[PDB]
């Protein structure tokens, strides 16, 4: 018996090792249009609009590479594989977040992100998007917006550095209203205050110099 | 049993421990000396261009007779040893003084205390005498610089618009300095190296801050 | 919507999600203690001593597993069954090798995968409560492997010249069953470098025993 | 003796130890909550000065009971015991009354105040003490939201308030450079004062070239 | 230059300047107690059974005295202070102390001393007092068994048959206590754990080959 | 037969120790020359007073023809195959005269110089020559190296009266990003070091920016 | 021109992974090969013979795989992938020499080991076999002998043991022959005492009991 | 002076420490040499007083070479080099100690050690032998002496054992007298234990089947 069942074992470590294969691949071509979109987006740093309806489209091919991810894996196993796409998720929520700044200077919700990337809500059945990854996501937006705060002065554009101050900080404040338990997400959170002094400097720098 | 090889090992445990107890005495020696050269380095942080720059001065000058005297015993415990084998014992405390003196030295002249002028002061007669190692001088000079960022970020904060600049200038020098050594010196030389690094980057950045700002005529007015 | 909703809305979700986080915490507790009952038990074997009873005993405390296992099973989402994993990691896997070890102090055989589970109150791969992990059970019949190797030595010790000779043949049994597998996951490869030394150990106390006619 | 027996009784102490950790878990949670609660309301200028510091006055007696509630969940004399595991909330507290006490008076709250303001025992009366080390933690992270205070008030056309925070922080900076600090937490953070002063001084050297001379 | 702020200051600097001051002063008179608590650990590792077993015991409980009159100084420069704030400065010192008395009431009596059996003689007048906590005692008494299984090995090689199955015996006791509280302990107990594992398995290794050797009817001669 | 084995593989080692301290004499000549290349740049960042940058680089290129006869005696001496043997060793050495080099190039010219003309300089051979060779993996450190030196030199400058430079390095190390954007780095000491360039890329756009909003194209 | 040397650097870098892949899956096909090899070596602790001619056959497909690997790779880059099939190289060396002792109780030499591998000698062109490589194949090896050695004295066979101990023994002295520059080859040279102790107490084990 | 004049100046005194540790390596080279062979040598039981000639012998080669190594640093910086040769030392100590023994049976004196290797007392000023080093070399004959009481009863020299079981049972008693500090000294003392324990075990087999004697 004792062999009979190493070799049961033998097939059922196979069978995860060819699952991990699969999503592996996936995820990598993931990665790929991930920073394809990002390059698209990052092009910001003059026609937005444009930039943000092509990100749009490549957000395409996103949700069919997702809708393939669902199929290399038993959907309720997702938390067993989560870490194999972790990162890429992550950086989607924020280019999808990016993007819906960019057209609407407003925070995208939770389930709006899904309904881009392609995935179910939570209240679905399938791939969900983890709270902590859209926080993750949001905070690399944050970061990413602080930055873009100041090439956005050095391009002439005085009246965005004021608009992501006040954004930045309704993000901070919201925050304030969590209770952070994961050690990820804390560590990256602990990054935002450097983010918001950086939007409210730009913007001091603005005002005594006369632009409002 | 008193055979000889047991007489042999008598020796030999008596030998050890009075070692052992030499070492101890020099590690509480050397911590004492850690502590005090700290203090002096504080006290040193006082100083703001502020009158009270030479009474300050005087008394760190002070503090660190009261160190070398505890130097001095420690050349003491080491006579009639050879040199480098209680070592570890000392060489923090050491470094610590190097930093300290230096600092002390930077704050007076500008300029950076060599080696030789350091073990100077570390004659004492009624003869001892004890010199800092190339390496112990090395780390000392390298935590120095942290002292002398430091210094940089303070002085701007309470008006210097000079001393920023002077500080730049030094840390430049003893940066390209240690980039010079660079992987010639010991493991622990070139862990100083990034941490030094960050102290240049920190100093050339507030004499950037400094240089923008002061350049700039307001047109706009309040 | 405006920052704030979302975040409010947020914090709803994170509130109920650290319910779920606290529920785990104090049902793993529970098993921790249960765990080194049946420990502080089971260590009493090394020094000859009573068997089938302590495994009596023994599979009662499973029975206390089992209820505060099955009280889970239907409380939360599936999907979330495998949420924590790196908590009830370690309880789950001192208890699969506990039990293997009451099944092999039993029968001296080793206890299936599915055996297990049935034993702990742990649903099988299909049914959405709690699963056994494949490699957890491996870590568990590692565990397993080591104890009884220092069961070899002790036992002869304690004047048992007769169960070292079985408890090496059934290590060779694992030892070989392990080469059959490919181990990706590092921790469990690393705890399998441990079973190389296991098997040495028992093979020379049967060496032992072997050159001065006892077996 | 038995090992069983001493064993067993220090699994005893043990556990209780972990039962008492998860108390004080507890209500420093929700001592976590009321002081956000209370930053929130302090900002602000981020502006009816008196009409803020009144409500977080009110805030501030949730948390004189919740410490006092604090003070059942353990071993008075045990203290230090289990300092580590409310000293960063005891911190952030300590800062909140002094921020409130800034904005009213502008002046450094002492410490036998802010024990008063937070319902505890000066060093004197046997109990529940502030240690000096996170008071002075506290009077840092004030620092701190002055500096940023003093760049948003330039902002909001508030023009005076960057002259005040000037003198008060420059006085906080020569206070604390009469400590001699291990290398701890506490010097970890002192370190960052010296950035706080350095922004406060370039706010009012802009103000003062824009048109300012006071 | 005297405002109420740099008065408070002031004082500030007075406070901590005294108990930096008193925390150095701690950690002296603790690397002095540790390194005097392994001298005594040492000494105690000489006995053999051979005769003199008594003159090194008494010699040992001299040396003892010596540690306890600086945990004397300890309990002093303690007084008016809270316990556990001073308490990383003479921690290591205590646990070396707790594996020296320890040790040596084991090869008195056999038996594990008790926390409190510790404390009661941490009492000096003429009062003063200091407790090991429970974290010192449960360190040290780890500690304790890896020098329990020094004195097992050393005993075998003296062709000592008894003494190792005792240590094996209070080894396997003391393994299972710390079985016991496991998770529900400090990280730095279930660091030891494992070297913990590490000695038991040499003593009882130790044991099964006399039992083994001890047991066998050499069919073969060689005079 | 066994010590047979043993005498005739105490013969092999022994050839190759006198490969491994042929190499340990070249890195450590390479790391002297590199030394001094470094000395020679140690004050660009001041750039007070003459500041002959085209003298610099023109010294610079001397010593990095001392590089390249050091290693054009090598070129035949030991096996290929060999000659990717000790890389861990001569990887850094290799890496900061790669930098080097890209900065002399950048000073003289602003541009990015191409792996082809970096062996070229330094006396390496390209991919298919027997010889040494110099791995992507290490020309892309090298050039990292330089996105960093570049940025520090960018405050600096600003620093020294020179509002022009920081314009052109925020433009250059732009490009760099994205370049680095198209790759898939596996390498994980260099992903590592490529997670530094983005900390670069901010610090130039913010002097940028500093000098933008007080009057400056 | 930074964007078409980025490019180009993104062709070769895709070129480098392909490359690993392919050298990958054949060290995966030899690591598994190695494995059923070694598991016919291992079944020992009677007919011996036989297993070791199985073993033997077993190495063809062996050479297969390796003259294969020769082809995912262009040979004078041997030590830029070296790190990849270290470890299988290694264990095949060992298990080589295994068969080999259990055929002549005599050392392998490291040529006749290209042979039975199927790579060319180091005076030959292509795919080479490392000294240290080797070295560590050996020392396995000698690990791998004294637990034969107790579990022969265990089987009945008290002449094995002997040769074993005098074997070891000129390992030893070989060995000290040497001077050990590789860090981890020196490191696993510091357990050979171990074996060599291990063997020569089984022996005294049999001389005090009557057996030369 | 200058930052530059310093810098260029501690360039200097550490270029020149690294051709010391060169130089010193070089010599520690060939020192490990000659140790191996006289192992080797001493070694043919894994007859005596012809091989333990030879090695006196090749002790000669020690003596010149460590004289040789004198010339290669500062001789009252001992201890910035120490590191550096200290492997190799006690080496040669345990080997000089393992031909005394096969000759005399005793435990061979620092003093003497010192003079077979060329080297002078702690009273002359000169290139000492550390007391560490010294009993570093002792526990290494211990250790070889377990091996060679198991490898004697193997051999049908069934009295060496007892001899080699006084001698080790005396130096456990001695070691036992020092109070150690937690370096490599200690984890070796921490072999010695288990040395004195398997000859133990042997005299134990042998006396269990009539010897004894």
């Amino acid at each position: 018996s004792v062999s009979e069942i190493f070799v049961e074992l033998q097939g059922f470590l196979a069978a995860e090792q060819d699952i991990r294969e699969e999503i592996r691949k996936v995820v990598q071509s993931l990665e790929q249009t991930a920073r394809e979109i990002l390059t698209l987006l990052q092009g910001v740093h003059q026609d937005i609009p444009k930039r943000c309806l092509k990100a749009r489209e490549h957000f395409g091919t996103v949700k069919t590479h997702l809708t393939s991810l669902k199929t290399k894996f038993p959907a309720e196993q997702y938390y067993r594989f989560h870490e194999h796409w972790r990162f890429v998720l992550q950086r989607l929520v924020f280019l999808a977040a990016f993007v819906v700044y960019l057209e609407t200077e407003t925070l995208v919700t939770r389930e709006a992100v899904t309904e881009i990337l392609g995935i179910e809500p939570d209240r679905e059945k399938g791939f969900h998007l983890d709270v902590e990854d859209y926080l993750s996501g949001v905070l690399i937006l944050a970061s990413e917006l602080s930055r873009l705060s100041v090439n956005s002065v050095t391009a002439g554009d005085y009246s965005r550095p004021l608009h992501i101050s006040t954004f930045i900080n309704e993000l901070d404040s919201g925050f304030r209203l969590l209770n952070l338990k994961n050690d990820s997400l804390r560590k990256r959170y602990d990054g935002l205050k450097y983010d918001v002094k950086k939007v409210e400097e730009v913007v001091y720098d603005l005002s005594i110099r006369g632009f409002n | 049993s008193s055979s000889p090889v047991m007489l042999a090992f008598k020796s030999f445990q008596q030998e050890l421990d009075a070692r052992h107890d030499k070492y101890e005495r020099l590690v509480k020696l050397s911590r004492d000396i850690t502590v005090e050269s700290k203090r002096t380095i504080f006290l040193l942080h006082r100083i703001t261009s502020a009158p009270d720059m030479e009474d300050i001065l005087t008394e760190s000058e002070i503090k660190l007779d009261g160190v070398r005297q505890k130097i001095f015993q420690v050349a003491q415990e080491l006579s009639g040893e050879d040199m480098h084998q209680f070592h570890r014992a000392i060489t923090t405390g050491l470094q610590e003084y190097v930093e300290a003196v230096s600092f002390q030295h930077f704050i007076k002249t500008r300029s950076l205390i060599s080696m030789d002028e350091i073990n100077k002061q570390l004659i004492f007669t009624t003869t001892w005498r004890l010199r800092v190692t190339p390496v112990d001088y090395l780390l000392g000079v390298a935590d120095l610089t942290g002292e002398l960022m430091r210094m940089c970020i303070n002085s701007v904060g309470n008006g210097d618009i000079d001393t920023p600049f002077e500080v730049s200038q030094f840390l430049r020098q003893v940066y390209d300095g240690f980039s010079f050594i660079g992987n010639t010196g010991p493991y622990e030389v070139s862990k100083k190296l990034y941490t030094l690094k960050q102290s240049l980057a920190k100093v050339e950045n507030a004499c950037y801050a400094l240089k923008v700002r002061g350049s700039e005529i307001p047109k706009h007015m309040l």
